[PDB]
């Protein structure tokens, strides 16, 4: 059971993005697209660093996007996290 | 003269390289035959004279001939290895060195760790004039010169890689030269690159399979002084048969887990030994005669050895061997002691080993 | 950040490509320090946000115990964690990691012998074999090899490898002796 | 043929009980676990014989004095004075014993080979009794899975 | 086998709706779409 749980963790992380949850095939329609997306666009470390930056930055100094994310984070509202959508799906036709 | 002698040398090299595997298998068959003959080997009597008993009377010359043949085949197997498998190792090593010089600059921008035997030894081969001897890319020196020459110094890269400005430019220009003679044995020896051969010998000596074949040869030689050394060659069945490798992979897949499980068993048994040595020493008499009391737990080391040797092997735990706790003021404590020993050591830890092997299979 | 935003929002623009080559060095320098995420903005669209990642934050993130914490959190959220609570668990993990990374930054205040012995053994034991070439043995053997002998050729060809094996044995013995002398 | 021979000797009719494997298919399902990895099982048995032979060689070269199996001092019954006898002893009395060959051979207490023989017995128990039998167990369980 | 059966039950319920049988991806094209569909639109408790 422990071995199967580790294998399941590996498979889930290798086949779908942690944040948006989209499958690897859609991203891999472009070469190296999945790891590009999971390391640059939707990196969980990047979200953690953004939370640290947003907390350490002064409240008056936030930009519009920073203030929006800040107020939703303070009111415990998690719809700013992309779910089932990304930049490549918003601009699929424009990008290519 | 060279045209025939070198051709004959190449013929022998090619023959050994082709027949390397057949000689490897024949070496196992001969070892199996020698051990089967040795299964008829008795002690005859002070001085102990090992004597081969035989009704036929023919098996002892057979044993001597088989030992000589096994030694010769073992030498031929290392020759075949040097002819066939060594070039692949040299090719891989040279490829790695060239690519770390080019795409990493491991001897220009950075330096080996000084605890990496591979890097420290490969430092030598760069200056040799016979580098990529096996690797196809003959232009690694020029590529590294182009990549790092302007920044770290063209001349500096030149002495690092053994390149010669003074000779290359004037050889491209008009330089009068004199070629050597192949019939000249002095010229033939002058042609060889001693430093590259030193590096190659070091790599071969550091090779694992070459060391295994050398151990095989050494055991075969020692078998003549003592015939029972030929039993060590039965350990070669793991490499000889691949289904044996599949079976042994179950053990070796979780070898670290197995070793740590054994260590944990020794720690738990030591804790039980501490408890017994502090409370239950009176129950470790192992002598039937009342005149001679043989205490197996009067000492820490003796008690620990007793628990590890007689206790773990026993199917019922240490209680199968220690005295009866009936009618004693520590009776319930000792019953708990024995039951917990049986449950944890005999049942659980052995189950951990079982599960590790089964999990490796799965 | 301006140039990266422009480049990503105008993927096909040669004129912008030119400024990208002109600013490659600056972008190369600031690449580790540049953060990039995607959020669902107020316009009900996916918007990409660029911020600054600090060197201290990145080092504390790359420290091994933080990686172990990340691995444990991923294991938990994948095995027993739910989809509906995934982003709450992730935010809690991020907050704990941020606090411990800040605390670590606060508290932070401003074999080789065996390898050398093996190298020496290799050099010595190979030079011993190499000295056999300048003994003038080949010069003396020239007159004796003027006459061809197949058996002599095969014997010499075997003897070379026998000498190689003997040198390997000497190397192993020297390595053992040196290792024991070291551990003593 | 077995049915005909049963008339000459009635106990030949017991050989027909071997037909239950084909008669019942759930018996075939059970026996498939054994027969699925039959080659692996046979090679595991062969490896056991090789390891036991190596242990027999070690015992025959160093630990012959401990293989007395006769209680009377007048008659010494050496079970390892000969290669074949020692190998048969290790394969028969040793593998079957739950504690290895040390359950049957003499006590190594107070001897100049004591620690070597303790290592001998412990390694025999660990490799032969524990590991190889575990390999057989795992082969059957893996066939089931 | 018992463990595998429980895992199969969990996987089937998490990846497809009990009633319609459509996969979770189609519903998850909209955020939280799968659990919205399986708890409001096609809830088996609602059918009961
Ligand atoms: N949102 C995501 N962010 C990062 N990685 C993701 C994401 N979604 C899926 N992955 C997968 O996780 C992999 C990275 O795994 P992880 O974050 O555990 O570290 P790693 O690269 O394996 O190494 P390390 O543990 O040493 O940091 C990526 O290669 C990718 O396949
Ligand atoms: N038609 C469906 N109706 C309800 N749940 C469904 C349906 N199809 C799939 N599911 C899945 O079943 C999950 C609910 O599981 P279930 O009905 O066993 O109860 P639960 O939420 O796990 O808890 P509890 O057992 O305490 O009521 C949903 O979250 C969803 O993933
Ligand atoms: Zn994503
Ligand atoms: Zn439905």
């Amino acid at each position: 059971e422990l071995r199967d749980q580790q294998e399941q963790v590996k498979e889930d992380m290798e086949t779908k993005c942690f944040i948006c949850g989209i499958g690897n095939d859609y991203f891999d329609t472009v070469p190296h697209g999945f790891e590009t997306h999971t390391l640059q666009e939707h990196n969980l470390a990047n979200y953690l660093f953004f939370l640290m930056y947003l907390i350490n930055k002064d409240e008056t100094e936030h930009t519009g996007q920073e203030s929006y994310v800040w107020k939703m984070y303070q009111e415990r509202c998690w719809e700013f996290f992309p779910a089932g959508d990304c930049f490549r799906k918003q601009y699929e036709d424009q990008l290519n | 003269f060279w045209k025939k002698i070198i051709a004959y040398q190449q013929k022998l090299l090619n023959y050994f390289a082709r027949n390397f595997y057949n000689m490897r298998m024949l070496a196992l068959f001969v070892a199996f035959a020698i051990n089967f003959i040795l299964l008829f080997y008795k002690v005859s009597t002070i001085a102990v004279h090992y004597v081969l008993e035989e009704s036929s009377g023919y098996m002892e010359p057979t044993l001597r001939i088989l030992a000589i043949l096994h030694t010769v085949i073992s030498f031929f197997c290392i020759i075949g290895y040097y002819c066939l498998k060594v070039p692949l190792v040299i090719f891989k090593r040279e490829k790695e060195v060239a690519r770390k010089l080019e795409f990493d600059g491991l001897y220009i921008t950075e330096q080996p760790s000084e605890d990496d035997i591979k890097g420290q030894w490969d430092r030598l081969v760069i200056n040799t004039q016979s580098f990529p001897n096996n690797y196809w890319d003959k232009f690694v020196k020029r590529k590294v010169m182009d990549k790092y020459g302007e920044f770290y110094g063209r001349d500096r890269i030149s002495e690092l890689l053994g390149m010669d400005k003074a000779a290359l430019d004037f050889s491209d220009a008009r330089e009068k030269k004199k070629p050597k003679k192949d019939s000249s044995l002095s010229a033939v020896l002058n042609s060889i690159d001693v430093k590259y051969q030193m590096w190659k010998l070091g790599v071969v000596f550091t090779d694992n399979s070459f060391l295994y074949l050398a151990w095989y040869m050494t055991m075969s030689v020692l078998g003549h002084y003592n015939n029972f050394f030929f039993a060590a060659h039965l350990l070669d069945i793991a490499m000889g048969f691949k289904t044996l490798r599949t079976i042994l992979s179950s053990v070796t897949h979780n070898g670290k887990q197995l070793v740590l499980t054994v260590g944990l068993l020794a720690v738990v048994v030591y804790l039980y030994t501490v408890v017994a040595f502090n409370f239950f020493r009176k129950f470790y008499n192992k002598s039937e005669d009342g005149d001679t009391p043989d205490m197996k737990c009067d000492d820490m080391l003796t008690c620990y050895m007793f628990h590890m040797y007689v206790g773990v092997r026993a199917g019922g735990g240490i209680g199968d061997e220690i005295e009866d706790p009936a009618g004693d003021e520590y009776e319930i404590y000792r019953i708990i002691f024995d039951i917990t020993f049986f449950f944890f050591v005999i049942v659980i830890l052995l189950a951990i080993i079982q599960g590790l092997i089964i999990d490796a299979f799965g | 950040v301006l140039l990266t935003n422009l480049s990503e929002h105008m993927p096909n623009d040669t004129r912008l490509q030119t400024f990208l080559e002109l600013a490659e060095s600056v972008l190369n320098y600031f690449q580790p320090f540049l953060g990039r995420i995607e959020i669902m903005g107020s316009a009900k669209r996916i918007e990409r946000v660029y911020f600054e990642i600090s060197e201290s934050s990145r080092t504390q993130w790359e420290k091994p115990q933080v990686k172990e914490s990340k691995r444990q959190f991923i294991f938990d959220v994948v095995n027993e964690g739910g989809e509906k609570e995934k982003m709450e668990l992730f935010v809690n993990f991020c907050e704990d990691t941020i606090f411990e990374m800040q605390l670590a930054a606060q508290i932070s205040e401003s074999s080789i012998l065996t390898v050398r012995s093996a190298l020496f053994a290799l050099r010595y034991n190979i030079l011993t074999l190499m000295r056999m070439l300048s003994l003038k043995s080949l010069k003396k053997q020239m007159k004796k090899v003027k006459k061809m002998t197949v058996k002599d050729m095969v014997t010499a060809f075997f003897s070379s490898y026998w000498s190689i094996f003997m040198t390997l044995l000497h190397f192993v013995a020297s390595v053992f002796r040196g290792f024991f002398r070291i551990i003593c």
